[PDB]
C-alpha cells in the first residue's frame, strides 16, 4: 500500500455507496460464471450450472456478503494489509489451497463490478487506485505461499 | 472454444456499442497507462497524457482491430494476422500486459453498457478477448 | 505458431526419450506434486508417495497423451478433445496448472536428456506444451 | 522462506558445486532465447537473432555471472530476502519496469539450467526446495509493486 493523499480519497468516497450486501454476490457469482475452474471449491454450495442459477444462489450472495466484508477489513486498515489476513490467508492457502491468482481473478471482476455499477464516476485515476487496493489485499491473501 | 452463442453475445455486444468504439478503445489505452505503469514503457513516443491526441488516435485503431475480430471471429488467425507479426516479431510485447488491457476494456465495456453487460456476456467478452490476446502471441508460442 | 522446424526438435527430442516416456511422465508428476503442492487437491485418491503405483501408472498415462500430440501435432485440437473435455468440464483444472506441470516435464526432459537439450530444443519443448496447454484449456476459452 | 534444515542442506549442497561463471549465462541466454519479449531490455547487447549468438555473447555470459551473484546473495542471507534485494527491486521494478512474471520466468529457467547440469542428483525433493528459494527470490524483487 501507499495510496497517495489523492488516491485514498477516491477509493473512501466510492465505498460509502457501495451496497455491500448485493455487490458482494455480484462478484463472487461473476467469479464462478467467467471462471469455472474456481466452482470446484464451491461444491458444498448447490446448483451452479447456467449463470442465472448461480446470480440467484442465496449461499452465493451470502458467501459473497463476508468477502466485500473482509475488503472493507482492508480498504481502510491499509496499513497492514498483510495482517488483517493472517488467518484468512490461512484459511485459503493451507487450508483450501486455492491458487495465487485466483485472488486476482476476483480482485479483477470486482473492480468490472465496482465499474459496472458507477458508470462514469468510476474514471480512470479511481480505477487505477482500485488496481492498487487490489493488488495489495491479493499480496496479503497470498502471504503464506512462502 | 468460442461457441455458437459466445459468437452471439459478442456480435451483440459490439453492436450497441457501435459508434463510440473509438472512444472506447482509447478510454482503456488511458485506463491501462493509470492502472498498470509497467506498460507505459512500450509508448515513450505518446503523450500518455488525459487529452492526447494520440492516444485518442489509437484507441481508434485498436477499436479497429477489435471489429475486423468480432467480423471474422470464426477466423482469427487470417485476419489479425499483421498484428499478430507487428506485436510480436516488431513490438515484443510481453504476452501478460495482453491481459491487462482485455480487463481494462472489459472495465470500459462495463462502465458504458449496464444493461447489456450481463454475467454471461461478461464470460463471452473475456473468452473474446481471451482468443485474440491468443492469436497476438502465437508467433510466440 | 508451431514452425516447420519447432515440429522437427519435438519429433526428434520425443524421439530420442523412447523406451522411457512412461517413467519420465510419472517423474515430472511426482516434481510438480512436491514442488506446487497446490496441485494435490485433485488427486486425493492417489497416493502421492514416491513408490505409488497409482503415479507410475499415471505417468504412462500423460506420456501416452503427449505422444499423441507429438504425432498429430499439425492438429491437436482433434486429438485431444477427450482430455480437453476431461480436464475442462468433468474435473475443472485452473489453467495454471498446466504451465506448472510444463515446467516440471521440461525440468525432466533436461535432467534425462543433456546433449538433445539444447537451447533451441528448450524453447521447441516450451512452445510444444504451451500448445499442449492451449488446445487443454480450450472449452474454458 | 522457511527452508527445513532438510531442504536447506540440499540447496547449499548443489550450490557449491556451481560453476556461477558458466551457468548465470546459460540462463540468461535460455531466457532471451525461450521467451524473446525479454530482449526489449537488451537491445544494448547485440546480435540476439539467433540462439547461438546469444549463448555466446560475451556480454549474456557477463550480465549472467552478476545474477547468479544475486542468487548466491538470496541463497544465504534467506532471512531477510526481502532486504537484501531492496536496490535491485527499484532497479527492475521503477526503473526497467519488468513485470514480475518475467522474474518467475528467470527462476524457472534458472532451476531448468540446474537440473540439465546435474542431472540425476537434481532429485525432485531437491527440486521442490529450490522452486521455494525462486519463488522467494522472486517475491522479493517485486516488492516496489506495492
Ligand atoms: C480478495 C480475495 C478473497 C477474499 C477477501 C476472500 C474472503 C473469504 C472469507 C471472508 C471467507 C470466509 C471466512 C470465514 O468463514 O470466517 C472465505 C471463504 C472461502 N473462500 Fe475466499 N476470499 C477471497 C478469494 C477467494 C478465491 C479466489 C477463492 C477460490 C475459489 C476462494 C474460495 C473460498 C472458499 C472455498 C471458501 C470457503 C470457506 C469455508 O471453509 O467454509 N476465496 N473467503
Ligand atoms: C486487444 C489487444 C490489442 C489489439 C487489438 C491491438 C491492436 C493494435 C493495432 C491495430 C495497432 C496498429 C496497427 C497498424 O498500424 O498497422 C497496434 C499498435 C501497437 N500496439 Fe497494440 N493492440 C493490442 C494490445 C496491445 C498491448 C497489450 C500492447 C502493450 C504494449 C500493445 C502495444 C502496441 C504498440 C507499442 C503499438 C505501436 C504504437 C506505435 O508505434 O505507433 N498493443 N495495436
Ligand atoms: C501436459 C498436460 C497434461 C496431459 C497431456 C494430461 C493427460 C491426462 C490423461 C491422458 C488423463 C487420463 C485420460 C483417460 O483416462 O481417459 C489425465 C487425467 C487426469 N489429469 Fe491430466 N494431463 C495434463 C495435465 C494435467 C494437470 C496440469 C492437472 C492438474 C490437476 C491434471 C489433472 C488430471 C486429473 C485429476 C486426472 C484424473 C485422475 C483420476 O481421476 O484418475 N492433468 N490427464
Ligand atoms: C531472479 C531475478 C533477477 C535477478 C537476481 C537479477 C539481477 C540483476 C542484477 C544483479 C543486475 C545488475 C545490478 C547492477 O548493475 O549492479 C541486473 C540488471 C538488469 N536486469 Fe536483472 N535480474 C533478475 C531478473 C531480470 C528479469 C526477469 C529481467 C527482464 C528482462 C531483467 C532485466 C535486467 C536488465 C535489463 C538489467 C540492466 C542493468 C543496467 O541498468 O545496466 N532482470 N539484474
Amino acid at each position: 500500500v501507499h495510496l497517495t493523499p489523492e488516491e485514498k480519497s477516491a477509493v473512501t468516497a466510492l465505498w460509502g455507496k457501495v451496497n455491500v450486501d448485493e455487490v458482494g454476490g455480484e462478484a463472487l457469482g461473476r467469479l464462478l460464471v467467467v471462471y469455472p475452474w474456481t466452482q470446484r471449491f464451491f461444491e458444498s454450495f448447490g446448483d451452479l450450472s447456467t449463470p442465472d442459477a448461480v446470480m440467484g444462489n442465496p449461499k452465493v450472495k451470502a458467501h459473497g456478503k463476508k468477502v466485500l466484508g473482509a475488503f472493507s477489513d482492508g480498504l481502510a486498515h491499509l496499513d497492514n494489509l498483510k495482517g488483517t489476513f493472517a488467518t484468512l490467508s490461512e484459511l485459503h492457502c493451507d487450508k483450501l489451497h486455492v491458487d495465487p491468482e485466483n485472488f486476482r481473478l476476483l480482485g479483477n471482476v470486482l473492480v468490472c463490478v465496482l465499474a459496472h455499477h458507477f458508470g462514469k464516476e468510476f474514471t480512470p485515476p479511481v480505477q487505477a487506485a482500485y488496481q492498487k487496493v487490489v493488488a495489495g489485499v491479493a499480496n496479503a491473501l497470498a502471504h503464506k505461499y512462502h | 472454444v468460442l461457441s455458437p452463442a459466445d459468437k452471439t453475445n459478442v456480435k451483440a455486444a459490439w453492436g450497441k456499442v457501435g459508434a463510440h468504439a473509438g472512444e472506447y478503445g482509447a478510454e482503456a489505452l488511458e485506463r491501462m497507462f493509470l492502472s498498470f505503469p509497467t506498460t507505459k514503457t512500450y509508448f515513450p513516443h505518446f503523450d500518455l497524457s488525459h487529452g492526447s491526441a494520440q492516444v485518442k488516435g489509437h484507441g481508434k485503431k485498436v477499436a479497429d482491430a477489435l471489429t475486423n475480430a468480432v467480423a471474422h471471429v470464426d477466423d482469427m488467425p487470417n485476419a489479425l494476422s499483421a498484428l499478430s507479426d507487428l506485436h510480436a516479431h516488431k513490438l515484443r510485447v510481453d504476452p501478460v500486459n495482453f491481459k491487462l488491457l482485455s480487463h481494462c476494456l472489459l472495465v470500459t465495456l462495463a462502465a458504458h453498457l449496464p444493461a447489456e453487460f450481463t454475467p454471461a456476456v461478461h464470460a463471452s467478452l473475456d473468452k473474446f478477448l481471451a482468443s485474440v490476446s491468443t492469436v497476438l502471441t502465437s508467433k510466440y508460442r
